[PDB]
């Protein structure tokens, strides 16, 4: 029940914003206020060709 | 949240090409056809000769 990362440091009101790699999900939403999606990053496979 | 990502693009008429009866005999000029037509029997002739 303790959040690590750069969303611990957020919550936990050691930094005012997360910018990086940062991936919008259900439970961060629920933990900390996201800005809008500017690159759309969901989950993919890769493999050798 | 975006339920949907996607974006702005261009919509055309994709062209449905049309064949030519004459589509096999567009590679040579007509004056071309006539010629080797002529050359043809020109030189069938000459070989009698
Ligand atoms: C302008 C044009 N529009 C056309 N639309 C069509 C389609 C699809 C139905 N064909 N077609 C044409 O073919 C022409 N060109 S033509 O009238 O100078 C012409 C006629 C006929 C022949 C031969 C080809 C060998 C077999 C015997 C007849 C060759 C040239
Ligand atoms: C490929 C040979 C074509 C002969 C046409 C003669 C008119």
């Amino acid at each position: 029940n303790v959040w690590n990362g750069m969303i611990g440091e957020v919550v936990y009101q050691r930094a005012v914003m997360a910018v990086g790699s940062l991936t919008i999900n259900e439970e961060r939403s629920e933990v900390v206020d996201f800005s809008v999606p500017f690159v759309e990053t969901g989950i993919s496979v890769m493999v050798s060709r | 949240k975006p339920f949907k990502y996607q974006g702005l693009t261009i919509l055309v008429k994709k062209e449905i090409p049309r064949s030519t009866l004459d589509s096999f005999m567009q590679p040579f000029q007509s004056t071309l056809w006539l010629l080797v037509g002529l050359s043809v029997h020109v030189v069938a002739v000459m070989l009698y000769l």
